[PDB]
This record gives structure tokens, sequence and C-alpha cells, in this order.
């Protein structure tokens, strides 16, 4: 299969756009989006419309197209 | 109308919480992953996690599914805020295969700056109603989900809502306060709980630290005595 674009929007108002083959496993991005723009990964949740996306989860699996856009949210906590 | 503590529960409890891997993985299902670090901000008196909230929001909601009791589609914790902070556009979207109408109430749980709440909109009862614990009031919320629902309305059934009779409101001095630091989190959950089970609310305060064991059992296992 073919490639697509994915825009990872930070609640800063962040857009990062990516490239990746629509089979494979979202562990690539994620860390990719830590490492690259720094950010921790155990302090962080992503949501594709409020879907929670796990690891395991690839594009494909979780019916994305090109252009789409995944949320990512900081852990938050509250008493 | 209380289940017990049973022996196996408190043998099982005690062992999740003490001080091991925290990245263990223990729990799966609705797409949300609890681990001994989400599940350590059930001890003591922590502060809860979302992973924790989203996580009661779904079996509060799975439940309500049952016989005898109001349909619910709860949203997940992060929609609030991210309806307040970017607007309708951002979140279309996020109810995209759910007729939010064709349900009985709403579960809002409600992330404000290092504070916990929830708001409900009561589709039968005709009023969007808000829950906070240490007592503050939020009528911009319920203005905002108002908002929503007529944006929404558009979205999906291609016509605006029937704003008419509706009532928008906070509970004050009225129901169990909050009476300490941490507890907020968990009177939200146990809010909803009697909510969603058209119950009358009832607890206060000391039935806190047993809901707190008692959820955890209910989270690992999916299942709410």
């Amino acid at each position: 299969n073919d490639h697509i674009n994915l825009k990872v929007a930070g609640q800063d108002g962040s857009v990062v756009q990516f490239k990746i083959k629509r089979h494979t496993p979202l562990s690539k991005l994620m860390k990719a989006y830590c490492e690259r723009q720094g950010l921790s990964m155990r302090q962080i949740r992503f949501r594709f419309d409020g879907q929670p996306i796990n690891e395991t989860d690839t594009p494909a699996q979780l019916e994305m197209e090109d252009e789409d856009t995944i949320d990512v949210f900081q852990q938050q906590t509250g008493g | 109308e209380f289940p017990e503590i049973t022996e196996e529960m408190e043998k099982e409890i005690k062992n999740v919480f003490r001080n091991g891997n925290q990245d263990e993985v223990l729990s799966e299902a609705f797409r949300l992953t609890i681990t001994r670090k989400d599940i350590q901000t059930l001890n003591h008196l922590n502060w809860l996690n979302d992973e924790i909230i989203n996580f009661y929001m779904n079996m509060l909601m799975e439940r309500s599914k049952e016989k005898g009791l109001p349909s619910v589609h709860a949203f997940n914790t992060f929609f609030f805020t991210k309806l307040k902070t970017a607007g309708y556009q951002a979140v279309k979207r996020w109810t995209k295969k759910v007729d939010v109408f064709s349900v009985d109430i709403l579960l809002v749980p409600i992330h404000l700056g290092v504070h916990w709440c929830l708001a409900v909109v009561d589709f039968r009862k005709k009023n969007i109603t808000y829950y906070d614990s240490m007592g503050g009031i939020n009528n911009e919320a319920c203005r905002i989900l108002l908002q929503y629902l007529k944006q929404e309305s558009i979205d999906k059934k291609r016509k605006e809502f029937d704003t008419n009779g509706w009532q928008l409101f906070s509970k004050k001095s009225q129901i169990p306060q909050q009476m300490n630091g941490s507890d907020c989190g968990m009177f939200a959950c146990k809010y909803a709980d009697c909510i969603t089970k058209d119950r009358p609310i009832n607890f206060t305060q000391q039935h806190m630290p047993y809901f707190r064991k008692r959820m955890v059992w209910e989270i690992l296992h999916r299942k709410l005595l």
C-alpha cells in the first residue's frame, strides 16, 4: 500500500506533519514526536477523534486517512 | 446498600498498591490501558489521573445499556477543555458514529487547571447541570455545552436544537462537599455513579476511602458493585 500524511496537534496549537506507510505501528511516530520537538511520552496521550490511540495501533487499523489530525494532550491530574 | 470488602479483594488490592514495576500493563479494554502507576492514583489521598476517570466513565456508560437504566454516552476528559479552548470545529468529529441525542444522559468530565468536576446533560430532565465538590460554580461550562448541542445538532441531524424549556445551573451546598484536598476526581466519579443509576446521591467523605479501594477492583475486573 501507499504512504499517507498525518498532522499531530499539540494543545499549545502546534501542528507537526508526518509521512508514514499506512500499515505501520504508531510507535515509530509517537516516540519521534517526543524525541523531535522534545517531550516526555509517559506524560502525554494521543487521540484520533477522541479514540485512544495505542502503540500497537496502525493507521489502517484506525481507519486513518491522508492529512488526518491526531490530538495530543498533557496527562492531567486533579484534586 | 453496601457491598462488603471481602478478603479476596483486599489482598489483590494491597498487592497492586505496593511499590513494584510502575509500567506494568495490568488492565485493558476500552482502548484504555491501566498501569500500576495509574492504579497508584487511588491510594491514600493521591490525585486521580485522567486514565482512571475515563475508564470509570466507560463502565458508568457500559452499565447504562442494561434494562431499567437511562442510556448514557460519556465523553473522555479532554473533550470539555478542547471545546472551551479550541471551539467546536476541533471536536466536530469525536462524535462521528454516535447520535448523542439518541441517549438519556451525557457525561462530561471536566479538568479545570488543578481540579476535577462534572457536567451532566439530562436530555429527559431537560437541564445541563454542573457538579463541583468544593462548591465552586461554573455557569460558563453549561452555556458552552449548550452551544455544543446547538452546533452538533446542525452538524449531525441537519437541524437547529430546540433550546426551549431547558435549564442550566450548578449545585451548591445542596449535595456532598469535598471535605479534604484530593478527593475531587473521586467525588466526580461517584457523583456520576448515582446519577447514572437514577438513584439519589447519598455518600459523604468516609465513603470515599472505601470507594477508593472499591474502585480499584471495579477497574481491574470491569464491574461496578
